[PDB]
């Protein structure tokens, strides 16, 4: 079958920038697509070098050997979306393009579960990261210095129009009885805007 | 030249589901249809292709026997039957037309959202996160849910996160906004269950 | 020496005194076979052949479609726009070899290289007016009553890396297949007049498959070759579908496309189907019940129509399954060597 590699996994640029992307395939016949937020892909170029009618001249592609390059002459607000490279039944991992913004560090806040909720029988703890760029950030919950897995879910904002900063929420769900057993609950954050990892917690059973 | 897909469909785990694309504007029989699905914030996964002329389907090993593709030439419609619905089957399902031997997909459907969960309609219970401060909208069904603060008075510094489906099969979301540190209410409207709640944060 | 495209003519041995339908159509539409076949080898030559983009195939397609319109008239024909009800008389059915020839001002190039895969250059070339006799046998999965490969099995594929490209296989060892509908008294009696079966020798097919599996491992190195039943589709594909004596046979081939095949003689279950999906055009055609008496067809398997499993490989095993349904590929299996 076909081996496919796409890098970089993420990229950032501003209007007028030169954006280049690359994917490699042992097999031939690569094609490129543009996938915008919540929409089906749009065919941009087929065979890696041939451009489909109705696609601007800003887009052009050249490939040499086992390497295929996608290049945009002058980026525009429209272009900021995920680009995939395909060949036959296989799609690449994908690269997401985000607008360039000065690097920012996440403001970290933690909210404990409400008493009314506890009566319900479900315990929920929230950890919030705000207005941070770039998007790549890792949160991991620690209960009594015991890193927890399979109980944490999270969601992420899309880039703010002006702020250009994402936000991320992580929710930990625990049975009421289990919550009682551990005293401390901590949210550790890794980010390129943080010199050292940041941990914010409430060391209160109540 | 367009493919038009079925609407959002919800089915309980272990059940069976149907999606349909309708071809128009081109000779239905001359172009393969490839099916793809992508879960939220993720890459495209191959479901299989079907030959409209001879009816021949091909599938990937992972889905062998759970998924079957069919065609109807009198309607010019393509169908995708997925059974034994697991939790991971939640996602958006696309159908695309294979234009050439290059295997370019020029014409795409707009996607069919599928949701796997034990059927229920529900209004969000509300829990609030004290301090940044916010509102926690949990155990609601279906989408969407609209959350605003102070009846639209507070417009800046508010973040209502995307809804995420939970193990139970019920969406759960939180919304909160930054406030002046020195400084010292939510508008939650869930249309499907006549539930409008404003909760106070203390 | 120039690529050309023009209407051709057929030459047959069709006898006017024959009530068999292929002859009736052939006597009326074809000229007698040229008594002496003139072939001229070119000692130092080369030309590029494309079996997958040949008008000769599309020409026989129009012809074989025409034949079936005279011979096998359905009682009812449903298509997307039309509904037909008409008389559906039974007929004596037998494929007769058809020769395809070039008119005045044109000639045919035939690759005599014994191992030509059908696409690209062949160092050795010849020229004849008429092609060898080709029976227009309509079938799926198994290729019947065709010409056989001289030296070794051949794998034909426009692109093997394209899993959606059918894979035509030409054998060097014909395997006899007999499909019969046993004789039984009448349609009114209690007997099931649509029950049928085939018998293929297990050792012959099992060893032939091993040779096909061997030739495929040369195009897919470092991989295991597996044969499994059809992944699905219309009944015409998932079964060995063909017409024997004017009746439509649907023969389930789970016993043939298996990784381990028994030595002993194999028995395939079949069914005569009135309701069939048309290959000539997209639609359904319904035919009258089967005729009385024994219906048998001793045929020779000379090739296959295969389709490879796509996607990420689970066990480093490449799985090929039976397929078909586009009769143009059946014609390509024979006319691959000719060009105009
Ligand atoms: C794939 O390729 C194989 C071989 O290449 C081919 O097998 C051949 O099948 C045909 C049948 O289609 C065989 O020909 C038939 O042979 C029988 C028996 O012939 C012997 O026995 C009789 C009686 O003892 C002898 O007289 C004779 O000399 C032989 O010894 C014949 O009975 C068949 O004749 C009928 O068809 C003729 C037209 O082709 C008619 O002119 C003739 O009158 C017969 O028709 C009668 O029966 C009809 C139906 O019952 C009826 O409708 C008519 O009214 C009429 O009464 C026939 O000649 C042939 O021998 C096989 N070839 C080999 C090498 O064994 C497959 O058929 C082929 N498959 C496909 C799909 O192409
Ligand atoms: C493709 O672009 C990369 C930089 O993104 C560059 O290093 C590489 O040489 C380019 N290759 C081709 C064939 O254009
Ligand atoms: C072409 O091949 C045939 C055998 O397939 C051989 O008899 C003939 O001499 C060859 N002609 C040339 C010119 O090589
Ligand atoms: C025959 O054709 C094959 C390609 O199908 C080629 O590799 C081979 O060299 C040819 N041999 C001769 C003798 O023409
Ligand atoms: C198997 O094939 C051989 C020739 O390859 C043939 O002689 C033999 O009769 C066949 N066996 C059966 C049972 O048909
Ligand atoms: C084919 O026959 C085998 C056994 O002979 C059976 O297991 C299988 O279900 C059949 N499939 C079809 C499509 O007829
Ligand atoms: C019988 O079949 C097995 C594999 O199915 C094979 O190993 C064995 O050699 C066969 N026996 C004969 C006599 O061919």
């Amino acid at each position: 079958d076909i081996q496919m590699t796409q890098s970089p996994s993420s990229l950032s640029a501003s209007v007028g920038d030169k954006v280049t992307i690359t994917c490699q395939t042992s097999a031939g016949y690569l094609n490129w697509y543009q996938q915008r937020r919540g929409r089906a892909p749009k065919l941009l170029m087929y065979d890696g070098s041939r451009l489909v009618t109705g696609v601007p001249s800003r887009f052009s592609g050249r490939r040499w050997g086992t390497q295929y390059n996608l290049t945009i002459g002058s980026l525009q607000p429209e272009d900021i979306a995920t680009y995939y490279c395909q060949v036959y039944e296989f799609f690449g991992p994908g690269t997401r393009l985000d607008l360039k913004r000065t690097v920012a560090a996440p403001s970290v806040f933690i909210f404990p579960p409400s008493d009314e909720q506890l009566k319900s029988g479900t315990a929920s703890v929230v950890c919030l990261l705000n207005n941070f760029y770039p998007r790549e950030a890792k949160v991991q919950w620690k209960v009594d210095n015991a890193l927890q897995s399979g109980n944490s879910q999270e969601s992420v904002t899309e880039q703010d129009s002006k702020d250009s900063t994402y936000s991320l929420s992580s929710t930990l769900t625990l049975s009421k009885a289990d919550y009682e057993k551990h005293k401390v609950y901590a949210c550790e954050v890794t980010h390129q805007g943080l010199s050292s990892p940041v941990t914010k917690s409430f060391n209160r059973g109540e | 030249v367009q493919l038009v897909q079925s609407g959002t469909a919800v089915k309980r785990p272990g059940a069976s589901v149907r999606v349909s694309c309708q071809a128009s504007g081109y000779t239905f029989t001359d172009y393969f249809i490839y099916w793809w699905r992508q879960a939220p914030g993720q890459g495209l996964e191959w479901l299989g292709w079907i030959n409209p002329l001879t009816s021949q389907p091909s599938y990937p090993s992972r889905f062998q026997g759970r998924l079957t593709l069919t065609r109807d030439t009198f309607d010019e419609m393509l169908y995708m039957d997925l059974r034994g619905l697991r939790s991971d089957d939640t996602g958006i399902y696309f159908c695309a037309r294979r234009h050439s031997d290059y295997c370019d997909f020029d014409i795409w459907g707009s996607g069919t959202q599928i949701i796997v969960s034990s059927a229920s309609t529900k209004g969000p219970s509300v829990f609030p996160l004290a301090p940044a401060l916010g509102c926690l909208v949990k155990d609601y069904f279906p989408e969407p849910v609209t959350v605003s603060w102070n009846s639209g008075a507070l417009t800046s510094g508010v973040h209502t996160f995307p809804a995420v489906l939970q193990s139970s099969g019920l969406y759960s979301l939180s919304s909160v906004v930054t406030v002046p540190s020195s400084s010292l209410i939510c508008n939650v409207n869930h249309k499907p269950s006549n539930t409008k709640v404003d909760k106070r944060v203390e | 020496w120039k690529e050309a495209k023009t209407t051709l003519f057929c030459a047959s041995d069709a006898k006017a005194y024959e009530k068999e339908c292929h002859n009736v159509w052939a006597t009326h539409a074809c000229v007698p076979t040229d008594p002496n076949p003139q072939e001229v080898v070119l000692e130092q030559v080369t030309e590029n052949f494309n079996m997958w983009k040949n008008d000769m195939v599309d020409q026989m397609q129009e012809d074989v479609i025409s034949i079936w319109d005279q011979c096998l008239k359905p009682c009812v024909k449903l298509t997307n726009t039309s509904t037909l009800t008409q008389a559906c008389p039974k007929v004596t059915f037998d494929p007769i070899p058809i020769h395809y020839c070039a008119p005045a001002g044109y000639a045919i190039l035939k690759c005599n290289n014994k191992t030509f895969n059908g696409k690209g250059p062949c160092n050795n070339v010849s020229t004849v007016q008429c092609t060898h006799g080709i029976k227009p046998v309509v079938s799926t999965q198994l290729l019947l009553n065709g010409s056989l490969a001289e030296e070794e099995i051949v794998i034909r594929s426009k692109n093997l890396r394209d899993n959606a490209k059918i894979i035509i296989v030409q054998l060097q060892k014909s395997v006899e297949i007999v499909c019969t509908r046993p004789n039984n008294g009448g349609s009114g009696s209690g007997g099931d007049i649509r029950q049928a079966y085939c018998q293929i020798s297990g050792r012959n097919w099992s060893e032939a498959v091993n040779q096909v599996k061997k030739k495929l491992k040369e195009h897919f190195p470092h991989k295991n070759i597996s044969f499994q039943s059809s992944s699905g589709g219309d009944l015409e594909i998932t079964t060995h579908s063909f017409n024997c004596g004017g009746e439509f046979f649907y023969c389930n081939t789970s016993g043939l496309f298996q990784d381990t095949i028994s030595n002993a003689t194999i028995m395939l279950p079949c069914r005569i189907k009135q309701i069939i999906n048309m290959w000539q055009e997209v639609g359904k055609a319904i035919y009258a019940p089967p005729i009385k008496g024994q219906i048998t067809c001793k045929s020779d398997i000379t090739g296959l129509l295969l389709l490879r499993d796509g996607g990420d490989t689970t066990d480093n095993t490449e799985i090929f399954r039976p397929s078909g349904g586009d009769m143009r590929d059946n014609w390509r299996s024979e006319l691959y060597k000719y060009k105009v």
